[PDB]
């Protein structure tokens, strides 16, 4: 949702007339994984996916 | 309301249907977010 | 939020491709009428020296 | 973010420009110091 | 229909339309007032609906000028021409008895700054019908007041696009084309002001630029184009480099090709080598380094690169420089790079025991002795010189001798601490080539 808010904030700052538009596909390929860590905790998680 | 380090957090795959005029605009911001990769397509040919 | 984003993407897609595309086409033929014309002129110069 | 635009263009051609620009003055320069060790000798004599 | 001239209806041109449709009002007791006739209150009956009744409208129109029943009246009028349900039945209402189109001028040229558009809408409509011209009424409509003014009317762009589109509609018919010039003196400016500010600010950028581009489909007007306004043509290759949309850029280079074609013979090389002397070559070349997604717009680029490469046959034409010494100012043109482009030209330059060597040394020493090194076009006379004698000089050394004895040596010199940035520059080279050869 905040990544087609900015790019649609973006498309009205850029004045480009046509709506810009964003799907989910059937994700049978394997997604990568993420961590939103803070400065906390990032070197342990970095130490625990090395 | 967003994820946190208890698992790996909830992935997605997503559709671009950028315009072909705003393409560079559209690809400077996406990647001035610093959150989308991008997944590697058409790598079947050489560089 | 389905209805509302496959609403949005053929809105997007009718502004981006239909009415894109009538534009250029119309640009197309008033510009190959005009080209039409002036190819005419050619044509219509040539025949007209050889008439004279 | 000011994104750059057709100023990327014009950051190649103002780069293109530096390089022919500086290239002269370095070759200006260089020439210029063999000119004077040459005649730092030549004055230095008689 | 022949047409629709919908023109996408982007904001008020369709917004107005629908608002007036919703204030909608019967208007029975209007008759009851006597206001509008028993023939004119069916007409508004049948219009609260969302042939021969074309007749009672305008005939209520003009007669009944409450200019609310005539506001209302506008607003149906123009829905029905617009629906297809009716509309071919619509446009055959003046393609069957075109005699009371002008009488329709005569009540679309009306109205508040809102209802002009409004009924502007259907005039165009029915002028744009293959059925009829009548360019008469088209003068008339170029000569209005009110549509001039809200054209010029740039500030509320949300209603000048009104305007604009509906000119460009309108001047599609080639008929059109030559009274719309004629009174284009008063409508092209507030066009080129558009064009030259930068979904409603990009349509009325590529809309116009169309109207300017069908226009100049005749070289006969593309001359005075060219001539009258040559600023707006020049930018416009700036306003094709900053454009995002492709529309535009591809307008924007047919426009500037059709103006450099080889038609209009009063300039058909003259502006071509005017735009070349107003950085219009690197632009083109940059835009030759693009990947702009139109095959049409790219073979259009390439079209005008090789019509500039063509053109930049002025620096190899010798006749060319001796024309510029004989002007009293050269200017930055690829003549200026004639010797290093081509070095044949040094033996002119040579001969006649250094004839163009002393001609541009008497013009440096015009230029210096006059001062003046802070005028614009003396700088740049002045720096041209200086780097035209740089590359003459580097390219033959027994040329200082000639230099030295006209007093250039040490003027160079001079000149090497000149107020301009550019002119100090090309001084500092021009010297730095001249030491580095004397010093041989």
């Amino acid at each position: 949702a905040t990544l087609q808010a900015r790019l649609g904030e973006m498309i009205a700052r850029l004045g480009i007339d046509v709506p810009s538009i964003i799907q989910v596909l059937d994700t049978n390929h394997t997604p990568p994984t993420f961590h939103r860590t803070n400065k906390f905790t990032a070197g342990f998680q970095s130490i625990c996916d090395c | 309301k967003e994820e946190a380090i208890f698992r790996s957090a909830e992935m997605a795959l997503v559709q671009f249907y950028i315009p072909q005029e705003i393409s560079r605009d559209s690809a400077y911001t996406l990647g001035q977010l610093g959150l989308v990769q991008f997944r590697d397509l058409n790598s079947k040919v050489r560089a | 939020l389905t209805p509302n984003q496959v609403n949005d993407e053929l809105n997007k897609m009718q502004a981006f491709i239909r009415k894109e595309a009538e534009e250029k086409a119309k640009e197309i033929q008033l510009k190959a009428d005009q080209e039409y014309e002036i190819e005419k002129t050619n044509i219509v110069r040539n025949e007209t020296n050889n008439i004279d | 973010v000011p994104p750059s635009g057709s100023v990327i263009d014009d950051y190649v051609r103002n780069a293109s420009y530096l390089e022919e620009r500086l290239i002269q003055m370095e070759d200006a320069t260089d020439q210029i110091e063999v000119q004077k060790n040459d005649l730092e000798q030549y004055r230095f004599i008689l | 229909m022949g047409a629709t001239k919908i023109l996408m209806d982007s904001t008020h041109f369709n917004e107005i339309r629908s608002i007036i449709r919703s204030r909608s009002v019967a208007w029975d007791a209007l008759a009851r007032s006597e206001e509008l006739s028993e023939i004119d209150a069916s007409t508004a009956k049948a219009l609260e609906s969302i042939g021969k009744t074309l007749i009672p409208l305008i005939h209520l129109l003009s007669t009944s000028d409450n200019e609310d029943c005539k506001k209302s009246v506008q607003n149906l009028i123009a829905e029905l021409l617009s629906s297809d349900k009716y509309g071919d039945d619509t446009v055959k209402f003046f393609q069957e008895d075109p005699k009371q189109l002008e009488q329709l001028f005569d009540v679309s040229l009306k109205g508040d700054f809102q209802t002009v558009l409004i009924s502007g809408f259907n005039v165009v409509s029915l002028l744009v019908q293959n059925g009829l011209h009548n360019v008469k009424l088209v003068e008339k409509l170029l000569k209005n007041n009110n549509l001039i003014n809200i054209l010029q009317n740039i500030e509320q762009m949300d209603t000048c696009y009104v305007c604009i589109r509906l000119l460009q509609e309108l001047a599609v018919i080639p008929e059109y084309r030559d009274v719309i010039w004629l009174h284009e003196k008063k409508f092209m400016p507030t066009l080129f002001k558009i064009l030259q500010r930068a979904h409603l600010g990009i349509q009325l950028q590529y809309h116009s630029l169309l109207l300017i581009w069908l226009l100049t489909f005749n070289p006969v007007f593309a001359n005075e184009l060219v001539q009258k306004y040559l600023s707006d043509f020049l930018d416009l290759l700036k306003l094709v480099k900053i454009t995002i949309k492709e529309k535009v850029s591809r307008l924007c280079i047919s426009i500037i090709l059709q103006c450099c074609s080889t038609r209009v013979k009063q300039h058909k090389k003259v502006i071509k080598q005017l735009l070349l002397l107003g950085n219009a070559l690197p632009t083109v070349q940059s835009l030759s380094e693009r990947k702009y997604s139109d095959e049409e717009l790219r073979q259009d680029i390439s079209n005008l690169k090789e019509i500039l490469e063509n053109e930049y046959q002025e620096l190899t034409s010798f006749d060319e420089y001796v024309a510029e010494l004989d002007s009293k100012l050269l200017c930055w043109s690829p003549p200026h790079v004639d010797n290093g482009f081509w070095s044949d030209n040094i033996d002119e330059f040579k001969k006649d025991n250094y004839k163009i060597f002393r001609q541009l040394i008497e013009l440096l020493q015009a230029k210096v002795r006059n001062g003046d090194v802070n005028a614009k076009q003396e700088k740049i006379i002045i720096q041209v010189a200086l780097n035209d004698i740089t590359h003459v000089v580097e390219l033959l050394p027994e040329s200082i001798d000639v230099l030295d004895k006209t007093g250039g040596k040490a003027d160079i010199m001079e000149l090497l601490n000149h107020s301009d940035s550019r002119v100090k520059y090309e001084a500092l080279k021009a010297t730095q080539a001249i030491i580095g050869y004397t010093f041989k």
